[PDB]
C-alpha cells in the first residue's frame, strides 16, 4: 500500500510552476505569461494510467 | 558552503548565485511626480469612524 500512496501523491498534483517574464524582468523584456505544470487528476482513467 | 570538491576547492553560495539585500517582491513600483517613492495605502475597517 505505502507505494500506492506515494505513487498517487506523486503523479497526481498541481505544482508551483512560476512565470515567464517574472519579476523583475530584464530590461526590455516583452512577453509575460504563466507556466502550467502538473495538473491534478480528473478521471477514473488517469488513475489507472498511474 | 554548498559542496566541497575533491580538489580542495570550496563551492560557496557566493559563487553559485548572486546575493543581494533586495525586494521580497518586485511586482509593485511607485513614483511620486516621477521621483521614486514608496507608499502606504490605508483601507477603512468595517464600521469604524473615518
Amino acid at each position: 500500500p505505502v507505494d500506492v500512496i506515494t505513487a498517487i501523491k506523486a503523479q497526481n498534483a498541481q505544482v508551483a510552476a512560476g512565470q515567464l517574464g517574472g519579476t523583475p524582468p530584464v530590461k526590455g523584456q516583452q512577453l509575460n505569461a504563466s507556466i502550467i505544470a502538473q495538473t491534478r487528476l480528473t478521471s477514473t482513467e488517469e488513475f489507472g494510467k498511474i | 558552503l554548498l559542496k566541497v570538491n575533491q580538489d580542495g576547492s570550496r563551492v560557496l553560495l557566493r559563487d553559485v548565485a548572486k546575493i543581494e539585500l533586495g525586494g521580497e517582491n518586485y511586482d509593485i513600483i511607485a513614483e511620486f511626480n516621477g521621483q521614486p517613492a514608496s507608499g502606504l495605502g490605508i483601507k477603512l475597517a468595517t464600521g469604524a469612524n473615518a
